[PDB]
């Protein structure tokens, strides 16, 4: 079963940093979604 | 979350336009034939022209 080793590790090296709780959507995108409702 | 969230602009436009319409309905003179005489016509025979027309 599960091999635990995916090739998705390119990104945590430098492009990202572990244990930070990054948000899932840019604030600009949030505000865009808001005014798109009016 | 109601449609009334997004119809303020068009309803405002609509009522403004209809106010323009009702306003100009009463206020624009409904006459034709703007007839004008000259500056030598003897008011006393100018009136004869008015009654004749």
């Amino acid at each position: 079963p599960a091999p635990s080793a995916n090739p998705a590790k390119i990104f945590i090296r430098r492009f990202f940093s572990a244990g930070v709780a990054k948000n899932v959507v840019s604030y600009s995108n949030v505000m865009a979604a808001q005014r798109a409702m009016e | 979350n109601t449609p009334l969230q997004a119809i303020g602009v068009p309803v405002a436009l609509y009522d403004a336009l209809m106010a323009r319409a009702i306003d100009s309905a009463d206020g624009t003179p409904n006459s034709k034939w703007l007839v004008t005489a000259s500056r030598d016509l003897d008011d006393g025979q100018a009136k004869e022209v008015k009654e004749g027309i």
